[PDB]
């Protein structure tokens, strides 16, 4: 996930990401978008809900 | 709205070959997801294949994987299906399937919004 997205998420309320077959590594990049109220992770191939 | 026309099936032998096809008319740009759906006689329809419109990622059902090959002709707005060494399990009713944007249904007829006439494929 781009770091700039993580930075701007400080005011984001809804985020949707589509990887269409690409495995997505969060590597703990979600604890700065604290304003988010809706999280959509479609075709991101996690195989595990991130912490 | 969007209409689909397909052909290229019929009666073949196990060990024959077929070249399925389907052409699209109407709104050709708005269609995001394309695939094939086959229907056994009296049984539920099965999503045969799936393809991203411009992302270009191809998908197929396990029962037809390695035997059925999707083909798309952007020039003529056509979707083909080329298969060989068929099996009697391929005898089914195949419908041209198109889905607009927002949906990520590879082989599920749940959200596809346009279907073709239906071509009977017979493999003995």
């Amino acid at each position: 996930l781009p770091q700039v997205v993580t930075d701007v998420g400080v005011h984001l309320q809804k985020l949707s990401i589509n990887n269409e077959g690409t495995k997505l590594i969060v590597l703990n990049s979600l604890k700065k978008m604290v304003n988010l109220t809706e999280l959509e992770l479609i075709r991101c191939d996690l195989e595990r809900i991130p912490h | 709205q969007v209409q689909l026309v397909e052909s290229g099936g019929g009666s073949v032998q196990a060990g024959g070959s077929l070249r399925l096809s389907c052409a699209a008319s109407g709104y050709i740009y708005q269609i995001e997801y394309l695939g094939w759906f086959r229907q056994a006689p009296g049984k539920e329809r099965e999503g045969v294949a799936a393809l991203a419109t411009w992302n270009g990622q191809t998908y197929y059902a396990d029962s037809v994987k390695g035997r059925f090959t999707v083909s798309l002709d952007n020039a003529k707005n056509t979707v083909y299906l080329q298969m060989n060494s068929l099996k009697p399990e391929d005898t089914a009713l195949y419908y041209c399937a198109a889905a607009y944007e927002g949906d990520t249904s590879p082989l599920y007829y749940e959200e596809y919004g346009y279907w073709g006439q239906g071509t009977q494929v017979t493999v003995s």
